[PDB]
């Protein structure tokens, strides 16, 4: 090396030196995929825990940044995220069927074969009183709901109609029934009721972030 | 009625353009490349390993000096690489981390990206200030950003997601010129030698050849069964190959206005990232979705040889103007440099 | 009318594709078979250049 | 614009100390290398010290190695150079040079005002002192070295200047061939080995000056002696 | 170290079996190079790099197979050709260096036991602090500092604190268990080292099933998914609390009370009483399987290895 040679070596390894900085921060900065319809109503949800929209907010001493879109080619982009929040709304029994197909494109993604879900079933206020009015009938739009019961296990919050429940649960099904339908366990859905003036949406992402990223430790000593 | 009556014509035209291409397929490249030669096994070592990048490496572009590459990453860096010493001699953070392209100016005193922000950023390498400043951010697509060229400091070409390719006059930052006719997102284009013509391909599965002082399509080329990912000027700029999702690549001729050859495997049924050409044209580099980068006979279709160094999927390929080697990006966050040995 | 209008372009546009002269594709293929044979010798990758010559060494 | 101003300079006693900065605006300061070059009156160039960016690598030349020491201050953007047991030697004229080292970059391109103090190896040769000139004519300056400054890699390095009088020098010519940025066409370096020249066509009355070559091959870096043009 | 030996014939094949120690060697050698073969072939695919465990595991294979390879040479050939250990090397070099072995590879399963079970207990309790990449290159800092600090304990009879002396039957080198200074000085702090890197890997294996079980029993997590993959850790974790403190316990225990003894379990004439040195050459054979379990409870016992073998 020349005396340049060596002047520019080192303003490589200053480079490098700074490379490595910015890795730190990469590393323990979580990144989460937004992705539902445009009456989802998921930019409500990302506003109120503050061409891609993207949100950084911290829990529990923990980055987490969320990329806000609103497909086959610009997927590709998000396959190493942490999760995907997929966000739909209950109350709309017509565009459900949408949301499903919907559903089962990103599942069954071949890109997304490895990232958890962590699904949101927005606007659980709103799909209270359709059904509590009873104006509009799920069984119209989903034959099999009137063959549907609750089962024992489920858990619904005090003060809730047991009718409620039944319809609530049913939406779940047919989402989790996808999920079940293959993957293996590579990937875990993780559904949830929330909605949009819910103030507890952040830490439903951290808690199932955390048993995602446990979930890929497991398998590494596991040596799945 | 009307209407009707015109999609009818455009059938009947496309009819006769079909029969004007049978036509003229007298012959087969096959047949015609079938006396000469094959060019053996193609033997190339990793001379170098550029390491830096924390995320996967999404594009790379070699500048005309053969010596110095640019590569986005999306961890929102660019770097730019002295591939004999591995020295990075800038490293240029993105606006947006979400790059999907990059290219080195002909003159070497800039470099172009852009990606799911929609915007191609221009990027001055020679300041007097002594760093990589934005010198113009082209806004006007609608689609994210999937390919970008230099003509000269002047002009660029992008092609977008949202079916449309322009060329842009850097120094106004207007647009002058507007390429629309595919109904797909386009995905890559490439420069004529002469810059004067740039074939670009689309998720329609079709290519097509645009004039860019005329500004209007010249020639569309069919038959890839799926998304076209990868497309690279032949070196005398008569052809060019493009790669896509069918695990397959064809070699198009422009003057024939129909394909010449196929390039596939029935072992190989992943999808194709990026293609390019020797200096001399015979070798056909393709890089796949199955961790491997096949090096075609283009006149044969054979495959030569295979480039087997990363541990994801192979991204990005190109070879130096002068031929020496062919880097290769993968998203396992590495470039490799290849050449042979006598 | 946006479906007739833009079928009229379609028609259009096939129409100055089919106007292109063609020649065949033996002497297209010849021309790619003549220009690979003409630039063999200096290409690196398929015929590998001494190692003092190679800066990649 | 690029800006570099010394100050701290000016009379001193023997054997005492003196305490020299250079203030830097309109560049990244932190990414450029910085020398001090020393000119002492009716004399030519002597480098004085190196601090790279980052601080990581500093030279000193022999004739102030001990006695002087290199410092910069990144966030203000302020080269210092602190001097002890001053010698009548040192009196000179302190320049403040910005180098930045990557491949294709250009050392040496911007040069300080300079400051005054006043106290109460490769060798390269410039055995032509003085040439006498008239406009639009073309002349030729030559500079010789001791060693081959052409390395393995491909570079020469060998830098030509020109200072004019009353003003701070100027790079012409980097890695004996590359012309510097916003230097006419008319200045052109040619050389091999151990000889160099550099041809000027179409003199002007703004070329009038000294010229010097210096050698980059190693520290410390040398000046020659100097070829002044006159008409 | 030529120290007097008289192995009568009834222990020739009773306690002192040459096939006691032989068989051990066979199966150890075997279990490791089997547990090795399917941790090649992991490391070869590259997928397992977003934490540091295969670059501790690959140490603890290791360690373990040259364990049993190199004392495993020398006591079987002692028990076939050169018997006499003081006239088939006069000088006390090898005693020295089987002195070093032994303890080298004494402490090296149990230090590297108690880093693994670091490297899970960070990974299960807090699994934000744990990175994304491994970064092997600083993973190996942390073995090759546990091979240093077992090999400078190894030292120390070299250096004037402790010594090596030949072991009943005559066939191994082992820290002398005296009353003297040096050894009660080196005969706790080879059991302090020991005992803390067993208590440290019980100690952090329990929290990391108090943290899984936690999990397990969680509402939202039984119903979330089919929760296997923490079973499986689980039966792994109890795995190591049980083979780890059943092999290791035994043997520390036991210097450290035959070292404190009084009066001294050795004769001021150098010899051991019968039943002292019979419970040594047992208690080192019961230490001797967690080298040769290693390779099962911590690879082998897998279902996700198990499936790969067949
Ligand atoms: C502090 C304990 C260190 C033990 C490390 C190592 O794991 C020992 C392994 C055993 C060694 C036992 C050494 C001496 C006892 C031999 C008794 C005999 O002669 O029959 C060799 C026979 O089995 C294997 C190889």
């Amino acid at each position: 090396l020349s005396a340049e040679d060596k002047a520019a070596v080192e303003r490589s390894k200053m480079i490098e030196k700074q490379l490595q900085k910015d890795k730190q921060v990469y590393r323990r900065t979580l990144r989460l995929l937004l992705l539902g319809a445009d009456n989802s109503g998921k930019s409500t949800i990302v506003k109120q825990m503050r061409g891609i929209f993207e949100t950084k907010f911290q829990v529990d001493k923990v980055n987490f940044h969320m990329f806000d879109v609103g497909r086959r080619k610009w997927i590709q982009c998000f396959n190493d995220v942490t999760a995907i929040i997929f966000v739909v709304d209950s109350s709309d029994y017509n565009r459900l069927q949408e949301a499903l197909n919907d559903f089962k494109s990103i599942w069954n993604n071949r890109w997304l074969r490895t990232i958890s879900v962590i699904l949101f079933l927005n606007k659980q206020d709103l799909l209270a009183e359709k059904v509590l009015a009873g104006k509009s009938k799920i069984e119209d739009y989903f034959p099999e709901f009137a063959r549907y019961t609750t089962p024992e296990d489920a858990t619904p919050e005090p003060g809730e109609d047991p009718r409620v429940t039944r319809a609530k649960y049913f939406i779940r099904k047919e989402f989790v029934d996808i999920s079940t339908a293959s993957g293996d366990g590579r990937h875990i859905c993780y559904p949830h009721f929330t909605c949009s003036v819910d103030t507890e949406n952040a830490r439903r992402i951290f808690n199932d972030c955390k048993d995602i990223i446990l979930q890929m430790n497991l398998r590494e000593y596991n040596l799945v | 009625s009307e209407l009707d009556q015109l999609r009818q014509e455009a059938e009947q035209l496309k009819n006769q353009i079909r029969d004007a291409r049978k036509a003229c397929a007298d012959a087969t490249l096959s047949q015609i490349t079938n006396n000469i030669d094959p060019v053996g096994r193609i033997q190339m070592r990793t001379r170098r390993t550029l390491r830096g990048h924390l995320a996967k490496i999404y594009a790379m572009h070699w500048g005309t000096d053969s010596r110095l590459l640019v590569s986005a990453s999306q961890d929102g860096k660019l770097i730019i690489w002295d591939s004999y010493t591995t020295n990075k001699v800038h490293a240029i953070p993105l606006r947006s981390s979400w790059v999907m392209t990059c290219a080195y100016a002909p003159s070497g005193n800039y470099v172009a990206c852009g990606g799911l922000d929609n915007i191609c950023s221009i990027y001055n390498l020679k300041t007097r200030e002594g760093n990589v400043r934005v010198s113009r951010e082209l806004a006007g697509h609608t689609g994210y950003l999937s390919c970008c060229r230099f003509l000269d400091d002047n002009q660029i070409v992008t092609s977008s997601g949202d079916t449309t390719c322009a060329l842009w006059d850097i120094e106004t930052g207007q647009q002058t010129t507007t390429f629309t006719g595919h109904t797909g997102d386009v995905m890559s284009l490439s420069l004529a030698p002469d810059t004067r013509l740039f074939v670009s391909g689309a998720c329609d599965a079709s290519a097509k050849l645009w004039d860019v002082r005329e500004g209007m399509c010249r020639q569309t080329f069919t038959g890839h069964e799926s998304d076209i990912n990868a497309i690279c000027f032949f070196p005398n700029g008569n052809a060019f190959a493009t790669g896509s999702d069918d695990a397959t690549c064809r070699l198009f001729d422009l003057r024939a206005d129909q394909e010449l050859m196929t390039y596939s495997h029935d072992n190989i049924i992943c999808g194709i990232t990026s293609v390019s050409f020797s200096k001399s044209g015979r070798l056909l580099l393709a890089g796949y979705d199955d961790f491997n980068c096949n090096v075609w006979d283009a006149l044969k279709a054979d495959r030569a040889g295979v480039l087997a160094g990363h541990d994801n999927r192979v991204s990005c390929l190109g070879v130096t103007d002068d031929g020496m080697a062919v880097a290769t990006g993968s998203w396992d966050s590495f470039l490799k440099i290849w050449n042979g040995s006598s | 009318t946006a479906s007739i209008a833009q079928a009229r372009k379609l028609v259009e546009q096939l129409k100055m594709e089919a106007n292109i002269d063609r020649i065949k594709v033996s002497k297209a293929a010849a021309d790619l078979m003549a220009y690979c044979e003409a630039h063999a010798k200096e290409d690196p990758l398929l015929t590998p250049v001494p190692a003092s010559e190679n800066p990649f060494r | 614009d690029v800006q570099l101003v010394e100050s701290g300079g000016g009379l001193v006693q023997p054997g005492g100390s003196r305490k020299l900065s250079c203030s830097a605006s309109g560049f990244a300061f932190s990414s450029f290398g910085m020398h001090w070059v020393r000119q002492a009156p009716e004399k030519g160039l002597e480098w004085v010290a190196y601090i790279s960016s980052g601080s990581g690598t500093i030279y000193y030349a022999d004739t102030v190695k001990g006695r002087f020491t290199i410092s910069r201050d990144d966030p203000k953007n302020t080269l210092f150079l602190q001097m002890t047991s001053l010698r009548s030697e040192d009196t000179a004229m302190y320049y403040c040079v910005r180098s930045i080292y990557y491949y294709g970059s250009s050392p040496f391109d911007f040069w300080g005002q300079g400051t005054t103090l006043t106290v109460s190896d490769i060798v390269m040769t410039q055995a032509t002192s003085s040439v006498p000139v008239t406009p639009g004519e073309s002349v030729s300056i030559s500079c010789r070295s001791s060693k081959s400054l052409l390395h393995s890699n491909g570079n020469t390095y060998l830098y030509w200047f020109l200072q004019r009088p009353g003003q701070s020098p100027q790079l012409l010519i980097y890695r004996m061939s590359n012309l510097a940025s916003g230097v006419p066409d008319r200045f052109s370096g040619s050389g091999s080995g151990t000889a160099f020249t550099l041809t000027i066509s179409r003199l002007e009355a703004e070329d009038v000056g000294v010229y010097y070559c210096m050698q980059h091959l190693e520290y410390p870096l040398t000046f020659g002696a100097g070829t002044k043009l006159e008409l | 170290c030529f120290r007097p030996t008289n192995i009568t014939l009834e222990e020739r094949r009773l306690i002192a079996s040459p096939w006691f120690a032989a068989s051990f060697c066979v199966v150890g050698l075997a279990s490791n190079l089997l547990a090795l073969s399917v941790l090649a072939g992991a490391r070869q695919g590259g997928s397992h790099t977003r934490s540091s465990f295969l670059t501790f595991l690959c140490g603890l294979v290791l360690t373990d197979f040259l364990g049993l390879l190199v004392t495993g040479t020398i006591v079987v050939s002692q028990h076939a050709a050169l018997f006499e250990w003081h006239a088939v090397d006069p000088g006390c070099r090898l005693c020295r260096f089987m002195g070093v072995v032994m303890i080298f590879f004494g402490l090296s399963p149990l230090l590297l036991g108690a880093a693994m079970a670091s490297e899970r207990y960070l990974g299960i309790t807090r699994p934000f602090s744990r990175p994304a990449v491994a970064s092997q290159r600083r993973a190996w800092a942390t073995v090759g500092l546990v091979w240093a600090a077992a090999l400078a304990l190894g030292l120390l009879p070299l250096l004037g604190v402790g010594r090596y002396t030949v072991q009943y039957p005559g066939s191994w080198c082992f820290l002398t268990l005296g009353a003297e200074s040096g050894d009660v000085a080196f005969g706790l702090l080879f059991s302090m080292l020991g005992g803390l890197s067993v208590g440290l890997s019980f100690l952090l294996n329990t929290v990391s099933v108090a943290t899984l079980c936690h999990v397990y029993h969680g509402q939202e997590a039984a119903q979330q998914r089919p929760r296997d993959s923490e079973v499986e850790m689980m039966a792994q974790l109890l795995g190591i609390m049980v083979v780890a403190s059943v092999c290791w316990l035994p043997l520390l225990v036991f210097i450290a009370q035959t070292v404190l003894r009084n009066p001294p379990a050795m004769s001021p004439a150098g010899q051991l009483s019968r039943t002292t040195e019979k419970e040594l050459l047992i208690y080192l054979r019961v230490a001797t399987w967690n080298q040769i379990l290693d390779p099962w409870v911590y690879i082998l016992f897998r279902r996700a290895v198990l499936r790969r073998l067949q």
